[PDB]
């Protein structure tokens, strides 16, 4: 999931299913955080853009160019994504556990939550019964329940908005108390999410190891994630609430106990525990359980201080994508040629401009 | 303790401005929505726009779009409208309120600004002593409060130690003149044996004067 | 813009009675649950709000209040009748870009008959230097609302420059009260002797008179 012999088919089926997962369900409130029409396009070019850098490192350890300060720079922004991917894996196992758990405790609404007996909110309740399981692999045999999250969780945003759909006004550069304009100056943070949402790099030369396919794979992929970005931002229902509201899981603008949710929820619980030990055996091969429990450490931690999908997301994906999508790519061509200068450097800015406008608040 | 504390009542001359602010203590100003509602004579409530802070997002109804502007200050956690030349017809009680996005209504409001548009001017009360007339059982005493303007005129008898027995009547007009009276009622025991006070106040002509009732 | 159309007008219930006011809603008030809600409001204060989202109840009101309806009826409900009561009570529509309100429903609680505490108070001497001279008349404490008044000076039934207040219905006594001020001239004040506040109402046939003269 997320980020990291083939008869073309299978190929961008493989390249789609791997990009989907819990990536999905940020989208909605990216493009609220830029406008919607200034998300829109932000989209299509980033979706372009990810797609000419994945070319590129197709071209293509690597990294002899620099040595040293490029074979550990491969390896730090690399560990970025899988630590930092762990970490969300952490904090969205603890909401859908808690609303699958306090379901099943003996729903069409949507909520706009208050930012903050029962005792069943805890990120700990798990760290106890899942951190050995990375210590040891075969979670690999559990990949369907990738599609069969994605199949019904996609089924799910089309049966919400068939319910409730209608709910659109365009205030270009204003604001109204229900709409947000159409060009947002947060755009920036939806371009960051987007780098993480798009972005095989790091394994996508593995991946083809079975180009015609990659373009359909991430039109196909693009295309996916332009769907629920658009139904989730227009069927919120407007004129009662307003779009502001749109959590970065859309999964947590609904309440507790949709039943179809806590089934999606339940799904996404399924898929979502079968894919985290990976990351673990994927950590380390790139000698305690110190490092080990580090990264276990680190979900536990950050779900209960600062839990926002949005902002761990934006910040790890230009990070990363700083080097492994926007520069080092462009590097490794433009030296590897021992106009195009210019174009190259300006997606070298992108990804600077990527990373400083995150800070920008 | 959520607390809305608007501003105090306003005469503005027909053609002018004010602004009314609204103090919010108690909540986190920006996890709310403040919105802004009119009352005039007895019945007749209307919307009349509102603002989310977070993004300063207003929203206003048709009929008030050009007369009521919406403002909100971070900082101060106070929100304020602005209404603009008005007209004898915004004569009117305006209130200042709180919404979170659909979980509910109006939860809290605000006391209440009254504005008063008129071009009279402000004249100060006179406080007159309403003396008893042959008493029995227990003698209701009055005051008399004539000819001012405007209408804020608070009037406390014994200082507000005597809560009881108290009827303070509303205020007419006459001759673009306000009247106000009140009365109260006490035992022949406590009357004329202790001291009672009408205490008048006019925070709009700066006047404060206290009147005793005495028996001639 | 949804037009809320609320009845009754105005609505009279007996103490410890139930109370049905209603609500009807031009379009559908309803998103995913219904969007009205139920205000109250006494007489200078500001609204208090009863019922939100049709039927569900604010922390810290009382049961006695409750809430039906979806879609376009509604009703408000107030079981047991208790004189703090005594109010206007409006509805809300939060679910279009235009929010409206109801026409207003004034709850006058129907309490036992009583009889005024009428109480007569001749001009006040620093007035009279000041030059002018008003007979304020006190009528406390009576139900129900509707009373005449009607000032004689020397017997003739003198109606010019009389002025009157009524305070709303008492929140606790469910009474109502009113201040007759007769205003003259210091001069024609010294132009009669007898000055009576004739005070009709259902209590007496006989109108409850109180006079003084000037001497």
């Amino acid at each position: 999931s997320h980020e990291d012999k083939n008869p073309s088919i299978v190929t961008i089926f493989a390249i789609w299913n791997t990009m989907m997962g819990t990536s999905i369900l940020s989208i909605p409130w990216g493009i609220k955080q830029a406008g919607f029409t200034l998300g829109i396009i932000i989209i299509v070019l980033m979706g372009l853009l990810t797609l000419y850098c994945c070319y590129r490192v197709l071209k293509s350890v690597c990294k002899y160019y620099f040595g040293g300060f490029g074979k550990w720079s491969s390896l730090v922004f690399s560990l970025v994504s899988l630590i930092g991917a762990m970490v969300v894996y952490w904090v969205l196992m603890s909401n859908f556990l808690f609303n699958t758990g306090k379901f099943i405790f003996n729903t069409e609404r949507v909520i706009c939550p208050y930012p903050d007996e029962f005792d069943h909110w805890w990120s700990k309740t798990n760290t106890i019964p899942f951190y050995l399981i990375l210590l040891l692999s075969f979670f690999a045999r559990f990949t369907f329940l990738g599609t069969i999250s994605v199949i019904y969780l996609i089924f799910l945003v089309t049966y919400k908005a068939i319910q409730l759909g209608f709910h659109l006004e365009f205030h270009w550069f204003d604001s109204s108390m229900f709409f947000v304009p159409e060009f947002r100056t947060l755009f920036p943070q939806l371009s960051g999410v987007l780098t993480l949402a798009f972005f095989i790099h790091n394994c996508i030369i593995t991946l083809m190891k079975n180009v015609r396919d990659l373009s359909l794979a991430y039109l196909l992929v693009g295309l996916t994630y332009l769907y629920v970005g658009v139904l989730i931002f227009a069927a919120f229902p407007s004129p009662p609430l307003s779009k502001e509201c749109i959590e970065p899981n859309f999964l947590d603008n609904f309440p507790s106990s949709d039943i179809l949710v806590f089934v999606a929820r339940t799904f996404l619980l399924f898929q979502m525990t079968t894919v985290y030990p990976l990351l673990g055996y994927l950590v380390r091969v790139q000698h305690v359980f110190v490092l080990n429990v580090f990264v276990v450490g680190a979900g536990v931690l950050m779900a209960r201080f600062y839990p926002n999908i949005g902002s761990i997301i934006r910040y790890s994906g230009a990070l990363c994508g700083l080097a492994l999508v926007f520069v080092l790519p462009s590097l490794i061509h433009m030296v590897s040629l021992k106009t195009s200068t210019l174009f190259h450097g300006f997606l070298i800015l992108l990804g600077v401009a990527n990373l400083l406008g995150q800070f920008f608040m | 303790q959520i607390q809305l504390v608007q501003s105090g009542p306003k005469l503005s001359k027909p053609g002018a401005t004010d602004k009314i602010s609204c103090a919010a203590g108690g909540y986190s100003f920006t996890d709310y929505v403040m919105n802004w509602v009119k009352a005039s004579p007895l019945k007749g409530l209307e919307w009349n726009g509102s603002i989310n802070t977070s993004n300063g997002a207003t929203t206003y109804i048709s009929a008030f779009k050009g007369a009521g502007s919406h403002s909100v200050d971070s900082s101060a956690s106070t929100a304020a409208q602005q209404l603009s030349a008005l007209k004898a017809a915004d004569t009117a009680v305006y209130f200042c309120a709180r919404n979170f996005r659909g979980n509910g209504a109006m939860d809290y409001w605000g006391q209440g600004t009254s504005v008063t548009v008129s071009s009279a001017k402000t004249t100060a009360p006179s406080v007159y002593p309403l003396e008893v007339s042959a008493t029995g059982s227990s003698v209701t005493l009055g005051c008399l409060v004539k000819g001012y303007f405007p209408e804020p005129c608070t009037l406390t008898w014994n200082s507000g130690s005597l809560s009881s027995g108290v009827h303070t009547f509303p205020a007419v007009l006459a001759s673009d003149l306000y009247t106000l009276s009140s009365s109260v009622t006490v035992t022949s025991s406590t009357w004329p044996s202790q001291s009672i006070t009408c205490n008048v106040a006019h925070p709009a002509s700066s006047t404060k004067v206290d009147k005793k009732i005495e028996p001639a | 813009d949804i037009l809320l159309t609320q009845s009754p007008e105005s609505l009279s219930v007996v103490v410890g009675f139930y109370v049905t006011i209603t609500s009807q809603a031009s379009n559908n008030i309803t998103t995913y649950s219904s969007f009205i809600f139920w205000y109250q409001q006494k007489p200078g204060q500001a609204p208090k709000l009863l019922i939100y989202d049709s039927s569900t109840l604010e922390s810290g009101i009382p049961g006695r209040f409750s809430g039906s309806g979806s879609g376009r009826d509604f009703s408000l409900t107030i079981a047991p009748n208790q004189p703090a009561c005594g109010a206007t009570y409006e509805d809300l529509q939060v679910l279009i870009v235009v929010r409206t309100f109801g026409g207003g429903t004034k709850l006058e609680i129907k309490r036992a008959d009583a009889a005024p505490t009428v109480s007569i108070f001749p001009p006040s001497s620093e007035q009279l230097t000041s030059g002018g001279a008003e007979v304020v008349c006190f009528l406390n404490n009576f139900y129900p609302k509707n009373i005449n008044v009607a000032w004689k000076i020397d017997g003739g039934e003198r109606q010019n420059g009389v002025l009157n207040s009524w305070t709303d219905q008492d929140s606790a006594d469910s009474t109502y009260s009113m201040s007759s001020t007769l205003t003259l001239t210091k001069d024609e004040y010294e132009r009669h002797a007898s000055y009576t506040c004739e005070a009709t109402h259902q209590t007496s046939t006989s109108p409850i008179v109180k006079s003084f003269n000037r001497n």
